[PDB]
């Protein structure tokens, strides 16, 4: 019975692992189809009723079928990930733990930093009886016993690594034992190692790609409640197409520099806002009617928001939007203000962003 | 230009020794020879520590080599620094 | 220093090798404190000089601002520094570094919560899934699985991963709740 | 064929001005900058269309009230009451505008979505107007280099 | 391009002699040999 059921389970696992990438690509194609259908989605009227307009009359069942198919394919993609890519992650993690136990003694001579989630979680897997489950070297426990047993205590290393003196020696000696039955479902459950499975589940949950696929699945499910959630799956083109990755590398290569350039822009604009709020408040009227004066710099926050929103976007700086300084006793000061704003914010900082992207390319 | 200057600094430090100026290939004829030479034989930190040791040590207590280096350093003369030569070139045949 | 000098000046000598193994421990202890440079001696030959590096000097050298000073000096001497003045610039940098290191020695007078919350969330949310094994659901399902059903097998195999995904969702929710409760 | 069609319509002779690329080799050198990274340029344009579509989805779900483009109160001209109309508006009037879609859409002053819409406009300007166009610029300059 | 041309000029003058064209390494087998050769033996000003 097991001989056929386990074989069928392995068949399904192998099929999903083989077709993981094809399902990943089909999930992008289906999302692109759903969004193309959604490009024909209007508001019909109080209560707002989103209605799919269609002369053919067939696109709405198509949308429902495509949504269901996308959800199923998204679930199949996470199954394929668990079948194919997870074993590599477990192998790497187990290899790192074994080699830090051996050549570093990271759980004997030294201890994890207590802020390293990886070390604190990997503390669990050492005591498991199914360690190097994926890593080839099955003798890590014996190697660590030889290396650190005489100094830190053979017995101590034994309980640290889960090794059993009382059982190993008398099993090497003559011990009468009884094997289990594969037909026994109780024995089949007894065979599993719960602690190692807990550690594996923790590692998988902490995996980044698994989290991305879970987010994909969640967005696909939410798309049934609101069809416009299917537009979030268009963000997957970065991983789907590698030339898009090459293009986006220019932006992401100097991301820290870009963020700090944006912060510096906000600081410079805040300084200009301080100057305007202390000297040039009279010029920030933005209302044409004389009855209603709309001051955009009577308050610090309002003036700063005005400079960041209407000022940076304007091609000529804040002077394109603020009043005319003609015939005023602050005329030359305000001309200097506007020219320096245009030169530093509009010309130089944007040039810094341009140069950062071009330098990343080069 | 800034990026190119940083790359030039990295390339120079990775391809030639700071003190003697010999290329990395000659040292790498022996395995790990270049980093062995640049971290043990001709380490600039070692020269800095030697200058500190020579300054802090009493003048009467210097050995012959220390006195030689001390007098040349005091008279601002930098030929005690190896230039284009090293122990492995002085004793190339004897060493191997 | 005597043994190191002898070893380096007699590279191929088994008898000296023996004393090297006998004195490995002493050499291992004094390795950080042993300095080694090469100079052009009075005999117009390259001579190797051994001195003592102090623990305080090494620590002050390894402090980060001194490393930044070293990096800046190397950048300067490589980009605009000349070959003819390289050893003068290096000596000036060494003198300044020595003075600042001595001054620093003189003046020197004799996230975890987030990690713990994440660990707790992992443990709790995985034990929730693991409790599903001892509910005797498998014992009850034994009689119903005595008859083979391919559709039943596939449904259960999918349901396992669906439960795993639900537990991951619960883990994410618990992590967010704990992080907000912490930052509050 | 174009030369023959020029007799029926004389303005077909303007199509032969496209031959300067093969006629002059310095024009080929100049055009090599564009054609060296043509695939990258096309994919950058496609990415721009995807980002603009995402912004259109956000606007169509939350900021439809601000897309009136008619001055007369009698005739309301909604440019985002429909998905296709809103997407065409964002691609046509929005990308070309130097300040992003906020240069053309209504004022968000005194509204309960004011800060959200300010974030919308600023992010549109930063990503579409500033970054993607910078990507095109950098592609051409990198081809030259 | 202008910056690269200046860098190329500097590199060529620093790595090979103007007159004989021999590399700097051969001359630098003797300390200060390259600048000694390029300032005393094969100085272009001396030829002028
Ligand atoms: N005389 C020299 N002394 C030391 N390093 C040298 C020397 N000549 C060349 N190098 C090169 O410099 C490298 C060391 O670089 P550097 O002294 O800037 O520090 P690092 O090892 O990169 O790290 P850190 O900046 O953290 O101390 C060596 O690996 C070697 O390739
Ligand atoms: N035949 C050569 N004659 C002179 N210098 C040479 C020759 N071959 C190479 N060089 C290099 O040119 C350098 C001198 O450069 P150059 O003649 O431009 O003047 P300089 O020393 O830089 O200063 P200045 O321009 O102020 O006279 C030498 O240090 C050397 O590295
Ligand atoms: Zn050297
Ligand atoms: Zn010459």
């Amino acid at each position: 019975f097991w001989k056929k059921i386990i074989a069928y389970q392995q068949k399904l696992l192998n099929y999903f692992a083989r077709n993981f990438y094809n399902m990943r690509m089909l999930a992008l194609f289906v999302a692109f189809a759903i969004n193309f259908i959604l490009l024909f989605y209007k508001v019909s009227t109080i209560a707002v009723h989103y209605v799919l307009e269609e002369s053919s009359g067939y696109m709405e069942p198509t949308l429902r079928i495509l949504a269901i198919l996308h959800t199923v394919i998204s679930f199949f993609c996470i199954i394929g990930y668990y079948c194919l890519k997870v074993p590599l992650v477990i192998f790497k993690r187990e290899k790192e733990v074994a080699r830090k136990l051996e050549f570093d003694g990271l759980y004997i001579t030294e201890q994890p930093s207590e802020d390293d989630i990886k070390g604190q979680w990997d503390r669990l897997v050492i005591n498991t009886q199914s360690f190097p489950n994926n890593y080839w070297d099955k003798f890590v426990k014996r190697k660590v016993m030889d290396k650190y047993g005489e100094f830190y205590g053979r017995d101590r290393i034994s309980e640290l690594l889960g090794m059993d003196k009382a059982a190993l020696d008398f099993s090497d000696a003559r011990e009468k034992k009884k094997p289990k039955k594969d037909s026994s479902l109780s024995a089949v459950l007894n065979s599993i190692d719960v602690k190692y499975q807990m550690w594996k589940l923790g590692v998988v949950f902490t995996d980044n790609s698994f989290l991305y696929l879970a987010w994909y699945m969640t967005m696909s499910v939410l798309g049934h409640y609101n069809n416009f959630f299917f537009a979030a799956h268009l963000l997957d083109i970065a991983m789907g197409f590698k030339t898009l990755r090459t293009i986006l590398s220019s932006v992401t290569h100097n991301g820290k520099q870009l963020v700090l350039t944006v912060g510096l822009l906000a600081v410079v604009v805040y300084l200009y806002t301080v100057v305007a709020f202390n000297f040039f408040r009279k010029f920030y009227n933005k209302s044409e009617d004389g009855d209603t004066p709309d001051m955009k710099c009577d308050d610090m926050l309002t003036c700063y928001m005005f400079h960041m929103y209407v000022g940076v976007r304007a091609g000529g700086g804040i002077g394109d939007e603020i009043e005319d300084p003609a015939g005023d006793e602050y005329e030359i000061y305000r001309i200097i203000f506007d020219i320096t704003f245009f030169f530093f914010v509009i010309v130089i900082l944007l040039a810094i962003i341009q140069g950062l992207i071009i330098d990343a390319f080069g | 230009e800034l990026r190119d200057q940083q790359e030039q600094v990295k390339e120079d430090m990775e391809t030639k020794c700071f003190i003697c100026g010999i290329g990395n290939d000659y040292f790498d004829t022996v395995p790990h020879g270049f980093e062995t030479h640049t971290l043990q034989e001709h380490n600039l930190a070692n020269y800095l520590f030697f200058l500190m040791y020579l300054i802090n040590k009493d003048e009467t207590e210097h050995t012959g080599q220390e006195s030689y280096v001390w007098k040349m350093y005091q008279e601002r003369c930098w030929e005690f620094f190896p230039a284009g030569d090293c122990f492995r070139k002085q004793y190339e045949d004897q060493l191997n | 220093v005597l043994l190191t000098n002898l070893s380096e000046h007699m590279p191929n000598d088994t008898r000296l090798q023996t004393f090297l193994e006998l004195a490995e421990s002493v050499l291992n202890y004094f390795q950080p404190f042993l300095g080694r440079i090469e100079i052009m001696g009075s005999a117009k030959r390259i001579e190797r000089v051994y001195f003592e590096i102090s623990e305080s000097s090494r620590t002050q050298w390894e402090k980060p601002q001194v490393k930044e000073s070293k990096r800046q000096f190397i950048f300067d001497v490589v980009n605009e520094g000349g070959e003819k003045e390289k050893m003068e610039l290096f000596v000036n940098f060494c003198e300044d570094t020595i003075f600042e290191m001595q001054l620093a020695a003189q003046i020197s007078e004799s996230s975890i919560l987030t990690v713990r919350s994440a660990l707790f969330a992992l443990r709790y949310n995985i034990l929730t899934l693991m409790r599903m094994l001892s509910l005797k659901s498998l014992k009850k399902q034994m009689k119903k699985v005595k008859k083979m059903t391919v559709k039943d097998m596939v449904t259960a195999f999918f349901s396992s991963y669906w439960s795993i995904f639900m537990t991951l969702l619960h883990f994410v929710a618990s992590v967010f709740r704990g992080f907000f409760r912490i930052i509050c």
